[PDB]
């Protein structure tokens, strides 16, 4: 119909209010843009830790030593069939002559077989679980201890348990800080708008005395919440990427000391889009609970 | 004739003896020649096994010298503590591969002890012969005595 | 088509109240229900717009039982009665032009006339040449004619009054009560109290007394 | 005089303002607490792990690797001698026999040194020093080189770096984390406390117009900023006492995993006294702030 | 013993209101000077009340330069000088019998004595009842009544007042006209102004004229 008048009035009536005495307008957008910007920075630098998350795992590979006497061909078919196992990452198979360089480089001590007639070091190979875990790993290796050519299985379980407590103990922490820091967001979020809302009071009186409807009452405070949730995205959105910058110049470093390029990329203009998107729609929301409750307020009772 | 004929007919006999005198002390010569070869053999056995304590002192020192490493600094310092358990398990396998060596070397030793056992049985044999020369050596002392009547 | 049927109210807590007030069907003219108003009487004047629903009784003013009503309906039927109060309020920070002819956005028309008839409309009243200034500022009693004319800019088939002129200088009532019959003359149901007896013994009234919450007598045309 | 009058006047006002609306002025009094967990946490993580000293220092011990025929005593001699000098915390000695009982409790190694006549295996130091440098335990060591009876040094150099580099980004992190979590705080306490001052511009006013001294009109909203400090610094210090309590359920595993018992203690008396008036500190500061900007542009002009 | 030397303010952009206007007044008389509120009278008034300094000349109201004063001695002087607006302020959500005694608060005093004067001042204002009730949800003139108490309560030496008549009763004026008169006659100097001329016959008093933001002369009991 012709109601894109009161959408045009709304509108015009939020622009103007909002321009005027910008200092106060300014400090609650950049309080709602930091408040927003801290669990969104937790979780993008979560994001970028786990792209090295190889080196986490494979750290307690289970081996497998085969026996003396063993057919190359054999070998690479146990190979095959342990990859068929639906809890393995990978296979790998070591030689004779690897093994023996193995030894020789961290052993130091150089000649080994100074008085041997033969090579006694036995082929031996590698696996990895997807999981780190003291119960399920013992069950993966007794399953494995029946293969047709095995004969030893040297796991080390006082290691592998330290290292499920060294991983849980993170798991926790990330877990209780985000939910402490999204409730945070809510809280503040909530809060700020429901004073604006409580700001206003006469307007919605006198127009709920007069005939009205709850949409034209209802417009002007959605279309300022909507407001101050874009301008908190866009606050947000220009700050998280300087300090990300900022602590771009140690991480190098340290990158650069292991030998790799890690640099810490950051702010995709799809988070971007997400972020801003995300502000307005809580400020939208906050808007609308915080009018119903003085709308429920002035009930006939 | 009884001065000139019965002596002559005793020094043939004596001189019939010491022929089979000295093809003894030539078997003689052979068993001590074989005697030092055995000898000599021992003691390059015995130099064997002392390499023994050599190589298992070295495999010991590097054990303790690379034995004693806390795990985090493995992890952390790109070691990719993979290894240092599969060559725990490696110096099990060398461990018991050098104890296969050492019992090689009770092979050594057994046969140290039962060619030490019999050897001495040998060296019996060596006092036995050395009697039977000690009964073969009065043949000289006689044919010294009936050379006069010749 | 105002009809009361034994209506009696009771604050939980506040006081006893009204109790057992009743009345006729009407169309189209004055009526006075003011009586005596030693006690608040806005009680009533409440009670018609439904904002507060009946503790006894029923009612209906256009056919609707008030003590059904929902609230998805309600502003429906609020928006044909222009309405004055005693202790009147107004938007603040808002131009007076814009203030007055409120109920015309709500009821939906075109921008330019909006103009021309909110400025009849202000001149009907004897201010004029302050359609610019905010409320504040405003000498009183010219925005409480503010405040009565926003009752007036569209046409109402019903009309409602707590006290006007009720400490007003007398000569200035005449230009209202001129105004009030002008726009019965149209044809609009006036419901105005006063607690003046020279000037309620006036205009041809039809009034009832309450007191006590209870309808003591009918004075009609003294 | 007249003071204790007019102050007693405005205790029970600002009592009554904060009772008079159950159900509301309490978000405001848990928001303004629960962002106070923020800064005023990771403080008391923080002096945790700096009680744990033990984890930093003897990470990279110089490995003193001592002649192999030297009498006990000697070495002992040698032992005091390091720890009187400097650049050290604590110097043991590992004797012979123990050295062979730690190379006997891994199952690998064992078996054989029976026959092996008497222990070859030499005794060891292990030093700790203070400051974790290239250049100076590089100094350090290259001091220790010339001993008497010192075979040779063992320590990885490239691990003597890599670690103080490691430490150097939890600091920055840490530095940009108190930073940002300190502002946001600031922020959200000023800002909450401008609203609600805000919503009455109108006492001031009437107040002002009438003959009134400068601090009558101050002094009520300063007990209203006092209280609402009050009562998030008790909702904080709960928050906390429940949060840490709840993290302290896995880290007690860790360190019982390894040889120690270490625990996360709760928040202390004093530090609970020293949090509760931190946060009443901010009301008659914040409040001082919001009531100055309308009682400046009030003033004759 | 107010004295204006040349005095005029110019706004920064918006207009003239005075230009140079200078006339004397005495302590034991009343002034009654007429003009327009929009031509500058509602200027003039805020003038005194040193809210806004004066652009040009200088300003006497007791032996102080009001164009050079501390902001730290303003509620020193203005606390003894009553004053009532032309549209009433009224602290909301505070009850009437507290709302009457800002000033015997402000100035320190035992609470029974505050009582017994406020309830003198009642009389005076003829407002019995709703002593407890609140200052909102009350009719139209109560709300200038106690706008005219609060000016009362205390007894200052120089009173100013904007139209408080011109748009009630006059039978009701004359309460306000008495009240005033009396508290003229304990000592207190009274600048009432207006710009109704049928006041200027009513009683004997020295008058003044203001039109334009110009003064024409000054003539006594026009």
């Amino acid at each position: 119909s012709a109601y894109l008048e009161s959408h045009r009035a709304s509108l015009v009536d939020s622009l103007r209010r909002l321009f005027g005495h910008p200092f106060g307008s300014f400090f609650t957008c950049l309080v709602m843009g930091i408040t927003l910007s801290l669990p969104m920075g937790l979780s993008l630098l979560l994001n970028n830790v786990e792209r090295l998350g190889g080196s986490w795992q494979r750290a307690a590979q289970i081996s497998l030593f085969l026996d003396l006497k063993t057919s190359e061909n054999q070998g690479q078919d146990l190979r095959e069939q342990i990859e068929r196992l639906p809890d393995v990452i990978e296979a790998q198979l070591i030689s004779r002559e690897q093994a023996l360089s193995e030894l020789q480089e961290q052993s130091g001590l150089g000649e080994a077989l100074k008085e041997l007639p033969e090579n006694p070091l036995p082929p031996v190979i590698s696996v990895t679980p997807k999981q780190i875990d003291r119960a399920g790993l013992e069950a993966l290796r007794q399953q494995l201890a029946e293969l047709p050519h095995v004969q030893q299985a040297q796991l080390d379980l006082v290691w592998v348990e330290r290292l499920s407590a060294i991983l849980k103990l993170g798991e926790r922490f990330v877990f209780g800080l985000t939910i402490l820091l999204v409730l945070t967001l809510l809280l503040v979020v909530g809060n700020t708008i429901r004073l604006h809302i409580e700001n206003r009071r006469n307007e919605i009186e006198v127009i709920k005395l007069v005939g009205g409807t709850d949409g034209y009452v209802r417009r002007p405070f959605l279309y300022m919440g909507a407001l101050y949730g874009l301008g908190a995205g866009i606050l947000s959105w220009a700050l998280l990427a300087y300090s990300l910058n900022w602590l771009n110049g140690s991480v190098v470093n340290l990158s650069g000391l292991y030998g790799s390029d890690f640099g810490l990329q950051g702010v995709p203009l799809d988070d971007g889009l997400s972020l801003t998107v995300g502000a307005v729609l809580l400020g939208w929301v906050g808007a609308w609970l915080a009018v119903a409750r003085h709308l429920r307020e002035l009930a006939p009772r | 004739s009884g001065v000139q004929k019965q002596l002559k007919s005793t020094e043939t006999e004596m001189g019939d003896l010491e022929k089979q005198i000295k093809a003894l002390q030539d078997e003689l010569d052979k068993s001590e020649a074989e005697l030092k070869r055995l000898d000599g053999e021992k003691k390059k056995l015995q130099d064997a096994r002392i390499e023994q304590q050599r190589l298992l002192a070295i495999q010991a020192r590097a054990a303790y010298q690379s034995g004693r490493e806390e795990y985090l600094k493995l992890l952390l310092n790109q070691e990719h503590p993979e290894k240092f358990s599969r060559t725990l398990t490696y110096y099990d396998y060398i461990n018991k591969a050098r104890l296969e060596q050492l019992a090689s070397f009770n092979e050594t030793l057994r046969q140290l002890a039962n060619v030490e056992q019999d050897i001495s049985a040998q060296k019996a044999e060596q006092l036995s012969k050395q009697g039977e020369l000690d009964s073969r050596r009065e043949a000289l002392a006689a044919t010294r005595k009936e050379r006069q009547q010749a | 088509m105002i009809r009361f049927e034994q209506v009696g109210k009771r604050y939980p807590n506040g006081h006893v109240g009204l109790h057992e007030v009743s009345f006729r069907v009407h169309r189209g003219e004055i009526l006075f229900v003011t009586g005596h108003s030693g006690a608040g009487k806005s009680t009533l004047l409440r009670l018609i717009l439904a904002m507060e629903r009946p503790t006894s009784g029923k009612l209906l003013l256009g056919g609707q039982d008030l003590g059904r009503i929902t609230t998805a309906q309600i502003p429906f039927l609020r928006r044909q009665i222009g309405v004055v109060f005693q202790n009147h309020q107004l938007l603040t920070d808002r131009t007076v032009a814009d203030n007055i002819a409120l109920p015309l956005q709500i009821l939906g028309m075109p921008k330019p006339e909006i103009a021309k008839r909110v400025a009849s409309a202000l001149e009907r009243v004897n201010l004029k040449e302050k359609g610019e200034a905010l409320p504040s500022d405003l000498s009183t009693g010219q925005q409480q004619r503010v405040g009565i004319a926003r009752a007036i800019v569209h046409q109402p088939a019903l009309l409602l009054a707590d006290e006007p002129t009720g400490n007003l200088d007398p000569r200035l009532a005449s230009e209202i009560m001129g105004v009030f019959e002008d726009i019965n003359r149209l044809g609009t149901t006036v419901l105005i109290a006063s607690h003046d007896l020279a000037l309620i013994a006036r205009m041809r009234h039809r009034m009832l007394t309450l007191q006590r919450g209870r309808i003591i007598a009918d004075r009609e045309d003294e």
